[PDB]
């Protein structure tokens, strides 16, 4: 066989072998769930 | 997407020489994501073979000639097949050995070849198993009928599919009527 | 709906007609085929003598 | 961060599992089947029922197809807790399986408790018992309702259903021998049990009603359906002694494609007795105090795991004289067989040999075609008896080549096999392929 | 599939027969109720225009 | 000689096994299968938890689909080892599967405990029994973490895994209630225990991952899943007699195709209790010595396998007035029906009727559906309740038809069934295909 | 009876059974290809005893392999109770090498860990009959055990070892044999005067082609989608009585993996995994005056007994992200094997599937370790506060604490089990990554 | 309980809460007088209880519950009965010997249309504007001396 | 980690920057108050970036 042996770093196909060194840039953030559930209602003023 | 700049900075007083360090971006992709283990020699040796030029219509009935192949004619032309891959992206294909070499003598003075031998890929770190049916003339000429790998010959199907489980027993078939239950709910409508 | 009674109805039928009309159900020997005994003992029943050739 | 970051890092080694995917694992398509009901009838037993008598039972046509059949039994203890060994199973001797006057096949006590012994595990062996025997410490006077589930090819899968309306001019019976005697039910030992009560049998048949559509068909086509059979010899065991390993070659008279052989030695004074007996604790009766005996086990532990008390030394089988697989420990049938090929745990005295992956299965896998084989032998060694059975210490003490010296009563032997052959059903008629 | 086109059957005059077996609709509901059939109100019960839409209405 | 010399003797009746060979067994091909990953993600509870609350979660659009459900506890025991029985289960009442609010599925504590006394078995069933119960002689003030499996549709197989992501409009919702009382946690039989802890709770669903491909046919394709649902009524039991054999013709008020039916008898004031009790060893609290009493069960052995304490003598189910069966004992529902149909061993007291070949899998393999039966009945036949419980002579060499002057306390029927219907989702919306 | 349920047809059945394309009442059993099996004993080379290393090649007997069973006669040094699984623990390791390559290798310990997390019921049991003495054998009883190896190729006939394919690589499985095994040779660290050595045979069971399948192997390529077991020893981080220890253990593991598996354990005695204790089973003469809690009942030196398991939670990180949120010690040993296996594991053993069923031979999800840069398991560990004599201490008491005794417990065993493809062609095996 | 989804639940407590808020007068009386004992009726006494059900269409005609525009769909009513009783089958905590078990009966005043009317609404869409109650049970704070 | 010992630690890539480090202790008292100067500093006797 060939023995392809793949190193470290994510967020990629397998056609690279290494992406990263010590900190790869690949980063992803939570999907802040319940998003929907705030209103985000605005301020408004009484009769002067 | 990195910027690599000059760096511009005062010149230094007493001296000329520093620390360069050079930039760097360690990063390898591979040829492809699955080891290639004979189709790409395959292809690379099939394109070196020759043409149907060596015209040994007659089955030749090779014989194997059993001895550990030191310096013969089975090494000869072996090493002569080889050194005929000079392509521009033909791999090196060391020689190491052969096992299964057998010579088949033709009537009309010709000694036939199907020599299996072994060669090691030092780019790609391997071994491979070739074929070669080749034949020699009279005349010294050493026609190639084919090149290739072995295990690249595969037989004629492969019956069983495999199965994974020992005892699963699948849903028989129900087996309907004349209509089969496609053509009825196509047809209407 | 209907063709999927009809059509094995009919099926029904024919098949039945079939051994309705005909004994056990028209066939032959396929229907009263006695068990093969197939094993090999029988391959080793030898001649008791050997004619003088002719 | 989270799930996503391992679904995220994929690599090249990744493409073996997932590149170019074919199937997923997150939605299941079921298949439609056809419409169908399942309904246990009582069938009629013609002849007296009770101990030692014949009775048989001809399967009614209130159905179409059928599958498991359970043969109930009313017991009555006729002694305390510890004195039945799964007596509805000893109760019930053989059963034999005709269509059209043709055997198909036939079942024993001792192979009902073999096949338990080999094939059932778990939970599933432990509610088994609890429909052959009396397991809550129930005392004399006990009556209880016993079911035993037969185990005919049609018994274990739908999809060997039986075609009764395929056997249009066949009868289908069922012919049951009751046991003369059942420990702790009539007799103690060899005693008879005053007062003891005849048993009350019933047998069950679950029949499957088919819609128009497959009703039809089964009645009008002809099947083909690959199924099981048993075939059993009885033997004389050579008797081991104190002062030898005794040796014997047993011809084994078997046919058809076989998945594989079991077998057992046993005293066919003690139902599902299958090892010697010892005064070490669940090896005799009264094991473990000064009423020891050696000569009568603890009934209700009869059977057991501790391989001292196992008489086979080892084994081979032979085909056309030559060895099949090199000489093993008896051990070695007992243990590693069934753990290769069951999966279950197998009590000492019982021993398998298989000649296909998975024997467990329905699913033929692999099998040794006897009636293409002129000389199949099984070779047996056994162990050295010489043990004295009242001392626990030499017994748990003991080595691997000897036993108790009440082992020579294991001389019963119990050989068995199951293979394959074909059920064929047409015009109305059925009888196998092969014979 | 099954059952290969017999020509040579001679009885394919299967006129007087009723093949036709209307027992699984003897009783139905709209889809899958279970109500007796709920004959209750002695009147005539007008067709409910049952649209087949999604989830929603709009 | 060895596996050569059976492998030659190949013939005729090897044909219908190895002729045309379509499969092999000593070559696997995997199939490639998408990507996906899985978390455990912790669900927000909303609202105070503790004996006697009632709670709900949100399921949060963490990851695609939706699995496996686990509910934390943390309790401690308010007395010693043996005051409990699977406490957790206990203190889960019920739970609420709801989508868009259309009611989907509900779960009884009754119903884990039934569930699992017919289709979990062996080390499944014990490695149960050490989340939700204390199993190696806990002592007073013992704190474990429990874990209280779901069992919905989605929570048994990947294959029916919930498209949270296709059902983009809906929320996808769990009510769990929680018992007032637990036994040998915060309450002795009636008493309640001083001091005792509050549970703490949580929620954990396993999330699975999709990667691009998959995730976008689930979110835009139409789906139709075949999934199952529990149907549950609670009754009022015949009570039993020692003066006769109280009978109960009891409707049932079932609709669906159904997988199977199943029940028990229980004394609602002991969790778990199927049977009757008495001074037998396990039956009863200090059963077996002086202070044995048989109005307290032994709560850590509250189930047991003797049926002489189970009630039910016989039943049949008739659909419409017709028997859909003849009458069998009780203990065939309890023994041979879930030999039958799913393989382990059920408890005295639970009892099954199959509709299905297989009900314990996914596949319906056979259902009855009482939407189309105008009146289906369950008619119980009870045992004559005259056994001195606290004496083991009549508690144990009693007679078929007889029980446990105590069993007049199982005065609890629960009857639960098993169908299917179809969730389908489509342009972000789902719930069920039939009311 | 049962007619009155196939005239209950409603619409709710169209999804069940219209347009039927199965039926349960027929089966079809698949023809499949000739073969026979076969056991054949193998030659041992080196020397056979306790602490010794000694090795065997697979003799080209048959076409392809699969099941390898070792067998071992071993004799009681003590009576009942002293041992546990010594077949087992006999077998220090064992290593699977093709043409000298290293395709895997387990460990006495995987051995244990593997069947304590994967075997059940009655297959466990027998397992143990196998490996163990379980009928309260007594000093100088003899016994065959029988150790199953678990290599890929011996799990399922689908991973067959193609030697036939393998004309070029000879293939060895190569053993260390304990230099002490409990109850046998030694009790504790005491050496046991007179034992005996051991007696050792491995046994292969060969398959046997018939001609058509025999050549497809001969001549076809084949890739083989394989296990591997990765394994390391860590130093486990010492838990206390007034503090819990935490860790961060990186996890240098490679390849799409399916779980990883752990224990902590006391070296000293083979098997524990927990604290020991006086009570009932959790120490030798547990339970009385006599007992003694630094040593085990050897012979119930298992246990599902959570009080003396170490872990108070975990989880695993990838690149310093959360995997999935922490959870108890408990999920592990009882969740995780509830969900993905369908067994039961014993306490102080912990497993994380990243599979949705990892004890089967087909992929069902796996992480590639091959791409995180740093992959970590961190660990908090209980407070070892209890007074293990005390039996109201241990089994009274909370959920954050465990036995005194239970510090004892410092060798960490991190096991990774992974996919590789073994490749064989050219008469010649290997993996396709490394 | 319509089509299988939950339309609205309500409890024995929310009935005395609500009673507590909304009745009065006479009508709160009369209430009470279908619901209890209220004449000083002694032990043995029996009586028949009306208890009304308060769910929006129990309120008003004007949402009344067009059952004929649910062809398709059941509507059921799931009742919970106590364990106990105070003064019926149970004493403060002792459970009172020889306690009748409850007689029960539901009944529902049903509205018959003219033809115009009553094909209007099976046929008809159909925007019922109702009340739900949401209720949740917890813990009090204890106040203490 | 001990009296006398000399440790490491390689800074994971858990985010982009980093700024302050806190160096955590758990140390006991050999003596009463008034035996003890700064003790932490004390004992982190050095730190190489």
């Amino acid at each position: 066989t060939e023995q392809l042996r793949v190193g470290p770093g994510l967020g990629v196909g397998p056609e690279v072998a290494a992406t990263g060194g010590f900190h790869q840039f690949y980063r992803q953030l939570p999907l802040n769930i319940n998003e929907y559930k705030l209103t985000q209602l605005p301020g408004r003023l009484v009769p002067g | 997407f990195v910027v690599v700049g000059k760096f511009v900075e005062p010149i230094p007083s007493n001296p000329g020489q520093d620390f360069t360090l050079l930039p760097m971006d360690q990063t390898y992709t591979f040829a492809d994501p699955v080891p290639d283990t004979a189709t790409a020699f395959d292809v690379v040796l099939s394109r070196f073979t020759d043409k149907k030029a060596p015209a040994d219509l007659l089955k030749g009935a090779t014989f194997p000639e059993a001895a550990p192949y030191t310096d013969s004619e089975v090494e000869n032309i072996s090493k002569l097949a080889l050194s005929r891959v000079k392509g521009p992206d033909a791999p090196v294909l060391s020689f190491i050995s052969v096992e299964y070499a057998a010579k088949g003598v033709d009537n009309k003075k010709n000694t036939h070849y199907d020599i299996a031998f072994m060669v090691y890929d030092q780019v790609k770190n391997f071994s491979l198993k070739l074929v070669l049916v080749a034949v020699l003339d009279a005349k010294n000429k050493l026609w190639i009928k084919k090149f290739s790998s072995f295990n690249s010959f595969t037989p004629k199907d492969k019956g069983p599919k495999g199965v994974e489980n020992i005892d699963e027993t699948p849903l028989a078939e129900f087996i309907p009527d004349f209509v089969q239950f496609s053509r009825l709910y196509k047809d209407n409508a | 709906e209907c063709l999927k009674q009809i059509l094995p109805g009919v099926r029904a039928y024919a098949l039945y007609v079939r051994d309705a009309s005909l004994p056990f159900s028209g066939g032959g020997e396929e229907a009263f085929k006695r068990p093969e005994l197939a094993t090999l003992k029988g391959s080793k029943v030898l001649s008791g003598f050997l004619p003088l050739d002719r | 961060a989270g799930g996503l970051s391992q679904l995220v890092a994929y690599g090249a080694q990744d493409v073996y599992l997932t590149g170019n995917p074919q199937i997923t694992f997150f939605k299941t398509v079921y298949r439609r089947y056809t419409n169908f009901a399942i309904e246990s009838i009582q069938q009629t037993i013609n002849g007296s029922v009770g101990f030692g008598n014949k009775v048989s039972t001809q399967i009614s046509r209130n159905g179409d197809l059928i599958t498991d059949i359970v043969v109930e039994f009313v017991l009555t203890k006729g002694g305390n807790g510890g004195t039945t060994y799964y007596p509805a199973e000893e109760l019930l001797q053989d059963v034999e399986l005709e269509i059209g006057g043709q055997r198909i096949d036939k079942h024993y006590n001792d192979w009902f408790r073999t096949y338990d012994a080999l094939f059932r595990m778990n939970d599933d062996r432990y509610n088994y018992r609890r429909m052959t025997d009396w397991v809550n410490n129930e005392l004399v006077g006990a009556q209880k309702r016993f079911y035993v589930p037969l185990i005919f090819f049609f018994n274990q899968t739908p999809g060997l259903a039986l075609p009764l309306i395929a056997l249009q001019y066949h009868e289908v019976k069922l012919y049951f021998t009751l046991a003369s005697q059942v420990q702790g039910v009539n007799y103690n030992g060899s005693s008879a049990i005053a007062g003891a009560a005849q048993p009350t049998m019933s047998v069950w048949v679950d029949y499957i009603f088919l819609d128009t559509q497959e009703r039809t068909r089964f009645a009008q086509l002809p099947h083909e359906y690959l199924i099981e059979q048993l075939q059993f010899t009885g033997s004389e065991t050579a008797t081991p002694s104190a002062t030898t390993q005794a040796s014997q070659n047993i011809r084994l008279n078997f046919n058809h494609p076989t998945k594989y052989l079991a077998w057992n030695f046993n005293n066919p004074t003690n139902y599902g007795q299958y090892t010697a007996l010892a005064n070490i604790p669940g090896a005799c009766s009264g094991a473990g105090t000064a009423a020891a005996t050696v000569t009568t086990p603890d009934y209700g532990n009869t059977g057991t795991y501790n391989e001292q008390l196992a008489v086979l030394d080892s084994a081979k089988i032979q085909l056309n004289g030559q060895d099949r697989f090199a000489t093993r420990k008896g051990s070695y049938f007992n243990k590693v067989q069934p753990y290769q090929s069951i999966g279950g745990v197998t009590p000492a005295g019982v021993y398998l040999y298989s000649f296909a992956l998975k024997p467990a299965g329905r699913q033929p896998s692999g099998t040794c075609n006897f009636s293409r084989i002129d000389n199949a032998t099984l070779s047996l060694t056994y162990k050295t008896c010489s043990i004295d059975a009242t001392s626990p210490a030499a017994v748990l003490g003991n080595t691997e080549t000897v036993t108790a010296n009440t082992a020579t009563l294991l001389t019963a032997l119990n050989i068995y096999a199951k293979n394959y052959n074909v059920l064929r059903i047409m015009s109305g008629m059925g009888g196998l392929a092969y014979a | 599939p099954e059952a290969a086109d017999f020509a040579q059957f001679a009885p394919k005059n299967l006129q007087a027969q009723n093949f036709l077996t209307a027992t699984q609709w003897i009783g139905v509901n709209t889809q899958g109720s279970s109500l007796k059939n709920a004959n209750y109100d002695l009147r005539a019960d007008p067709i409910i225009p049952k649209a087949d839409v999604g989830p929603w209405m709009m």
